């Protein structure tokens, strides 16, 4: 039943008490469950040591990933170039897939286009596919470019991209003169982030490998920066910030800001923003290339060094204090620009939030998990707020990464107690959490399950969930948050602090019981 | 807009495709005739993708794994492939259940064989089984396990049959291989007819002999509802209010034992047609149980569905009826008159996958809307036969839409509201024009019943009214 | 006892058995406590209608306040002038107060003087301390302007300002040419804001009333903007970025934005940035001024009509998307410059995060309070997002502000439901929570107290705190939030929506009783 | 720095003031010997700040309200005047209760007159007693009410012992009038003084009459302890496992019943002499009460503290007192073990108000700390005089330090630590020096006692060696 003043949602309607004699009855009669004591045994069982040894024994069964495929990753990638389609040659389910995901993270159209390969053309291939998507998507959304990846089941097939988009130029379905970068994405390798370095090193290639006679290093004045896959829009917009304020010359390949936050104004707007094709071709002539994420930019790595003969500098991605500075040094170095008086205010102003809010920071203990460059950077910022990142996990992580933190947090005190995991899903977490409690965890949405276990084992064994990462898909505008630079280290400094506020103030709030300490100031 | 008017719309709106394009696009699109009742004079459905022109349908794997196998709860569903599938299916569909996740439930977790270059050159079978024993050891509460094929898994030439017959002989477990291949068919739909198969392989057999269950005549079990947002909750509560004993749900909220329980039911009430079709006909053919579809979509048609349903039983039910329909009168009659004064007269255009652009037209229409517009992913012409005589006269009906089709219609037509999923919703808002996601219900819900049919009039009034609208132009740019 | 290796805090070390027995002890023993359930009884009671009809029936008494005393405003406006000492003629209490205020809202120090008035002078006057005050604190603090207030003392006793300086540069305790502007700012007269109109119009009053022969309106090009009483460093950031980005020449008179943002660089910088005194001297050669919180700037509007001839347009605080836009076209029209792309573009993606967030602001019911310009600002944008602010109190507002609120009220369908209080404090909003229970509460920290109040009637009674408004005490820097504009409404759009979906994930994480609704995707 | 030095940093940093300022800023500087005991001979205390230095100091009302009443958490204290006195002192003091707040606790409300031009011109003892009446109709709880002046209430010639006086005789109900104008004295400690008259002469002689309550010769108050994130909690579990009674607590989790007992008692241990020497004196002096000074900060302090209160005793209280010194030793030693190591050698300052600048050294000088400079705000030459053996030889002394000379006296010393108040908490971490709030405990502790000196320990090892401090400078300057 439902009252029309106070209209309910299925919570707290199905809380009523005829929907829950219904699904009692249901529940008794037909579902044959498992008795509750029998179900809470073994949910105590799941919180233990002994089924956390279980649990890291496994070698096959993957339980909750905390990484995606790399085409997502490549179209990711090709959507930060000006009026470019991503083009994801395989079956369609895949960019079903992959449109849906990024419009649940960024609230934004996501454009993306497949070939709709089927089982006809899992024996003779795709050829016929890739020339009627060519043809059908240049005359239908007009783009200037479309950068093609492949699905799973064209790597498996083996189609031949390059031979395949040759041909549909030869026989006239595309002109030959207009561009379409290729990319291998095999699923099985890697990650979304290898699908990103993939594509990117595919669009790079594709405008610069035969014409570089008459390049010349440093002859544009410029910088090059590769954000690799990154879904903060707050992270582009600090980088071009930071580097106009020191009257830097850049560019930024694969600039995605723009098209990721079209305005709501009437109309829609399929393309907007991104890395012109000129850019990217007179990318050669630049000072030198930095990597925003090197960890998963190495293939970028090696086609800048290799053929635009770039010296990319080894920097870590900007995250934090000591990075960002480092960072903001190498770009001084490289361009000759001092670094401005602004910068050096907003470094002075981060400095005094942490002198502000390092006395609740300290000694916190943390779980958390991402891309290998973003777990980094925050493994390294919250060693900087003399925090303890308890748990570092890196689904898509390597042996070289894992050394690295190790390296990292064997320079910090505040390190002792870490552990870095590669290879490890989210019900390792689960297992880590529950035997090791940290104070809180940071992570993607997925980890709200987390979360809501540790509440069931108890209100003291809950351990909440700090939303930093991709994907957020339970709350709004997070997208838009910045993580990079001195704004980004401010934005994560004040989520924690308050976030550790907001907990002792839920834990105090009893009356007569913890309010003593529920004090006005903090 | 007059046929000729629409007509004219269409051609200029294909006006843009290249030939082969234009030609098999122009088969697809149609202005509706209430009086025709074979769709195939005017439309055609069911039909391969064009490539490269940004299709809204999904694949095999989304249909049986992320629509019929994923809602069973008390069952481990494998991805059985590299991670991506089963990473962007995880919990994107608002299948509600009751249960423990972890423990005893395991509907909103990703279970997958995440493959490797080596399980791609070497195959995944022995993984497969690996992965198996694994489940068991680390949750012993599941009552079945389920292996949802990804697209490399029938390219790589793996045999998963032999690995689920040999590994459920070991562990007395059901395990149910599931050929659902992103590369088969067309759509989703395949992945229906692949998952019931399975079914019905695999499951519904199970207690072909045995008796010990107590039938009652008025057995009933809920097919092809998923429980979006609670839905099949709000249809179950009326029709156990009717009298009857609902043995099932398929397969929202729906456990392992009463899909096995199905074949002792007195009758089959098909809420998706689309989707679980296949096992209505088989269960009819093999246990005679007869099947009905019902609409639950808006008091009108959830008011004669219940008379349907109920005259297929004896007096008793029908006066049961009767009186939940007495109940219920006052409740939806007071939401009408609260809403529909302010949704009077406003047009809709829908574009869902395979039941709802026809099955929501009545809840429409209850609130004084008019669909104006609608069309499915991945619908057979038999849902579109069922389409005609729900659409009104000169309405426009698209198979398989393009983005660009819908949004050059969306532009010419100018609908008060639009119905469709995730990948249009922010296309339409960004254009001024209120969107309601008729997937997953906005994140709100139930729509089912006369409960779900106070939250859709006041989702629907909230949506189309609100003052967001109102303020996409600037006021230097009026 | 502590355990070294985790040692506890007041919580939870009071919460080990020892300490509870030792309390039940105290308690029992030497407390003379009333019975627990007598205190449930009184509690209940308290909640209740009948109570809320006894506590608004109040005449004398005044239970926790929703506003300060003049003299606090008049600091801070003082601090937003270059190298400015406030000075406060009264008693050295008032100004450890007001320090003590400002320096735990803003974690930053907070540079304020007193002439330290004692039971001497509360016969005599004050004379000799104003002479001695001023001129030590010249000597010591190096200020190149001193902007007295008063406090309550020194108000009643009816010390002249103007005397008293006048006879400080008369004995040579002060150069004559030496600035120092005062305003009477009595504490039993309006409140903190009132204090802010009052020394602001003191300080234009010092530096332009006597050289008005020479002004001419419009020579110089700018806008003059007075910001009033503000507390969001981004709201001066905001407003000045705004300003830039149109090419509108502006002044904006006290700008307290860098002294209350000083990086910690090694040095302590006493004073910042700040209005120049060339600045507010050119100020009648403005176009135009604009008073951006027009509801406690009505005596300064009335000096700068009257005395500057300045044509003071209409407006409504810049706070939502409509009062925004009307700020952007007045400055428009007044300065000749168009409203550029950057804004429009900005305006659009406001507009398309409202659409994105809609379904779940839609009406959702508020009680609000804070200073008259913010809360109806406020109250306009919730009204735009389609929520009912069904509880408006402002314990300064004035019954003119009041008939503005239930105009811009009537004019909202989403305003039916909504009651405007004026001169009630927070014990009346308690009652208003407790009797007509709304979805959340927006205001300072102090509703912590009301939220704790509501979690002991229940759960299900509790009303969640959105910490929006001055002073935050609880929180680490929110204080450089922005509430003015659309940078302002986008902030708290996304402040508002989270708050909603973190209340929801929070109601809908019990497994297996309320986790069916615990949704991935919101 | 030797003694020469301290006198030459002295003469610098007070060669900037004017003539008259620099002459009375001169006698409130010194440099501590500690063989002085007579400490008038070298520093001058409780006088009037000068107009104009930013000092610290606050307000009689500050001293009363905001210290004795406001902890006394089953009264109702109204702050009557202006808004403002009430609204910055609301819960901005950490005196910690147990209570249900608005019911039969009120320590963290703002209960005001909320005076308008009216009342002032007309006077408002009328209002008062309608503010009286409808707190009884609200609070029906309360226990008692205090009615604390500020400012306009001694310059309006209102009376409001009169109407206290009628509506207690009215309403059978305790109601307190304190003349605390802010005006009145020169700091807090005439606060004190204020509350701790009122407190004897309309609460303190409730129960002279009285005989009901049942006596033991262990029965102890403490007075002066505001449970400060439960300090007197951490004193009070030591003092009743040492097998005294404790009776009342004089006023953090405070209430009246247990101050009208307080006559009943055997001995008073005072914490804080400076804020409750007068009302010890007098219950000396009337109901013959012994009183004795101790101090829980620190392990040192703690167990001498704790032997000398014993030794007031008999035997059993002396062997239970051993018990608690046994059985607490390993968890302190455990703590000097931790942290010690990461304080030893390093140098605080400290500027507190009027007890904790001397009680809170033996807690630093068990991790190895050693204060360089001391000072208070409010204090009187009896509280110097027990500074200065505490104080090591050639350390600096400050009463009423200026902001200005402060800052300049950090400058030079230099110290490793700063442990003051929250108005200059944020001056010296933007000058890259840790600083620890020793007021409010940077809203950590209790401090007191064996439990309290793990989070002391904790917290100064936590802000002394945070990364933070080395990361002010930037690495292009
Ligand atoms: S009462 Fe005094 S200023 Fe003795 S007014 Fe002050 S809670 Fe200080 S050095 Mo704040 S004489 Fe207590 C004090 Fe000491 S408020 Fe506390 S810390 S031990
Ligand atoms: S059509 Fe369907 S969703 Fe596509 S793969 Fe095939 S079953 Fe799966 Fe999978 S990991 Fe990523 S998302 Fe693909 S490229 Fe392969
Ligand atoms: S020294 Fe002390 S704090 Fe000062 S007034 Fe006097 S009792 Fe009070 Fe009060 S309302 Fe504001 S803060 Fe004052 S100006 Fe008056
Ligand atoms: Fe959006």
């Amino acid at each position: 039943s439902q009252q029309v003043d106070k209209i309910k949602a299925s919570y707290p309607l199905f809380l009523d008490q005829d929907y829950k004699d219904m699904l009692a009855k249901k529940r008794d009669g037909f579902e044959e469950k498992y008795p509750q004591d029998k179900i809470d045994e073994v949910f105590q069982w799941t919180t233990t040591k002994e089924y956390q040894e279980l649990n890291f024994q496994r070698e096959a069964l993957t339980v909750n990933p905390a990484k995606a495929c790399q085409p997502l990753g490549a179209v990711l990638c090709a959507l930060g170039f000006e009026k470019t389609m991503p083009y994801v040659h395989g079956s369609q389910g895949c960019v079903a897939y992959f449109r849906s995901y990024f419009n649940r993270h960024f609230r934004e159209p996501v454009s993306c286009v497949s070939d709709s390969m089927t089982e006809d053309a899992a024996v003779f291939g795709g050829q016929q596919n890739m020339k009627d998507g060519l043809q059908n998507c240049k005359a239908t959304y007009k783009p200037d470019m479309i950068a093609v990846s492949t699905t799973c089941m064209a790597e498996v097939i083996g189609d031949d991209l390059n031979a395949f988009i040759n041909n549909s130029k030869k026989e006239g379905f595309i002109p030959d003169e207009f561009p379409v970068p290729f990319a291998h994405t095999p699923s099985f390798v890697g990650s979304h982030v290898t699908g990103w370095d993939n594509m990117f090193e595919g669009i790079a290639r594709y405008f610069t490998l035969k014409s570089m006679d008459d390049k010349v290093v440093g002859s544009n004045k410029k910088i090059n920066i590769v954000p690799g896959f990154e879904t903060y829009l707050g992270n582009f917009r600090v980088i071009k910030r930071m580097l106009s304020e020191m009257g830097v010359g850049y560019s930024l390949l694969s600039d995605p800001e723009e098209v990721l936050d079209t305005p709501a104004d009437g109309q829609f707007r399929m393309y907007a923003g991104g890395t012109t094709q000129e850019e990217m071709k007179d990318a050669p002539n630049a000072l030198n290339t930095v990597l925003l994420q090197p960890w998963h930019l190495e293939k970028t790595k090696k086609f800048v060094e290799g053929t635009w003969k770039h010296e990319v500098p080894k920097l870590n991605i900007p995250m934090g204090l000591d990075w960002t500075d480092e960072f903001l040094m190498k770009v001084s170095e490289i361009s000759g620009q001092p670094i401005p008086a602004s910068l050096t205010k907003e470094r002075g102003r981060l400095v005094d939030m942490m002198t502000d809010s390092h006395t609740w920071l300290h000694g916190k203990r943390f779980a958390l998990w991402g891309d290998p460059d973003f777990v980094m950077g925050l493994v390294k910022f919250l060693l900087e707020l003399g925090c303890e990142p308890v748990h570092i996990l890196c689904h898509n992580g390597n042996k070289r990464w894992k050394k690295a933190v190790d390296a990292i947090l064997a320079a910090s005190p505040y390190g002792k107690n870490a552990t870095v995991y590669i290879g490890k899903d989210l019900w390792h977490l689960r297992s880590l959490v529950f035997t090791d409690k940290p104070d809180f965890m940071i992570g993607n949405s997925y980890g709200k399950f987390i979360q809501r276990d540790t509440l069931h084992k108890g209100k003291e064994f809950e351990v909440p969930l700090i939303r930093i990462g991709f994907p957020i898909f339970d709350r709004h505008h997070l997208h838009r948050s910045t993580t990079l630079g001195y704004e980004g280290a401010m934005q994560i400094l004040t989520t924690l602090v308050n976030s550790i506020l907001e907990r002792l103030d839920e834990e105090t709030r009893g009356m007569q019981a913890t309010d003593y300490n529920h004090d006005l100031v903090r | 807009m007059s046929r000729e008017e629409v007509e004219s719309l269409i051609q200029e709106v294909l006006e843009v495709y290249p030939e082969k394009a234009r030609k098999d696009r122009n088969k697809h699109l149609a202005v509706n005739d209430p009086a025709v009742t074979q769709s195939k004079k005017c439309i055609i459905s069911n039909k391969k993708s064009q490539p490269g022109l940004m299709t809204i349908r999904g694949c095999a794997y989304a249909g049986s794994k992320g629509v019929v196998w994923g809602p069973i709860k008390d069952m481990i569903h494998i991805s059985h492939g590299p991670v991506g599938c089963g990473q962007y299916s995880r919990a994107g569909r608002r299948n509600y259940y009751i249960g423990t996740t972890g423990v005893n439930a395991f509907v909103t977790m990703n279970f997958t064989s995440d493959f490797q270059e080596k399980d791609i050159v070497f195959g995944g079978d022995k993984k497969l089984a690996k992965l198996i024993d694994e489940v068991e050891t680390l949750f012993p509460l599941n009552k079945g396990i389920s292996v949802q094929s990804e697209c490399p898994i029938g390219l790589i030439g793996d045999d998963i049959e032999s690995v689920s017959k040999v590994k459920g002989a070991e562990l007395s477990k059901t395990i149910v291989p599931v050929r659902c291949e992103g590369f088969r068919g067309v759509s989703q739909s395949l992945g229906h007819h692949i998952a019931n198969d399975a079914v019905r392989d695999w499951v519904l057999g199970k207690r072909d002999e045995d008796t010990t269950f107590a039938s009652t005549p008025y057995d009933v079990a809920i097919i092809g509802d998923y429980n979006i947002g609670g839905d099949a909750w709000s249809s179950r509560i009326l029709l156990e209010e009717m009298g009857l004993r609902c043995v099932a749900q398929w397969s929202g909220d729906g456990s392992i034992s009463e899909i096995e329980l199905t074949p002792k039911v007195k009758l089959n009430l098909v809420h998706c047609y689309r989707s679980m079709n296949y096992i209505s006909r088989h269960m009819e053919e093999k246990y005679g149980i007869p099947w009905m579809e019902y609409n639950f979509f808006g008091p009108t048609k959830t008011i004669e569905s219940l008379r349907a349903i109920a005259a297929k039983f004896d007096e008793s039910i029908q006066k049961k009826c009767e009186e939940v329909i007495a109940k219920y009168k006052p409740e939806w009659e007071a939401v009408v008159a609260k809403y529909r004064p302010r949704l009077e007269g406003k047009r809709v255009m829908l574009y869902i996958g395979g039941l709802r652009p026809r099955h929501v037209i009545g809840a429409y229409e209850d609130l004084g809307m008019e669909v104006v517009g609608t069309g499915y992913e991945f619908a057979h012409n038999d849902d579109y036969d069922r389409t005609m005589k729900e659409m009104g006269d000169s309405t426009l009906l698209y198979d398989d839409v393009t983005g660009y089709e819908f949004e050059e219609f969306v532009k010419r037509i100018k609908p008060d509201l639009i119905g469709s999923g995730i990948k249009e919703k922010f296309i339409f808002q960004k254009m001024g024009i209120p969107f309601r996601e008729m997937h997953s219900w906005d994140y709100s819900g139930p729509y089912h019943g006369f409960d779900g049919f106070a939250i859709f009039a006041r989702d629907m009034d909230m949506t189309l009214n609100n003052p967001c609208w109102k303020k996409l132009q600037a006021p230097w740019e009026a």
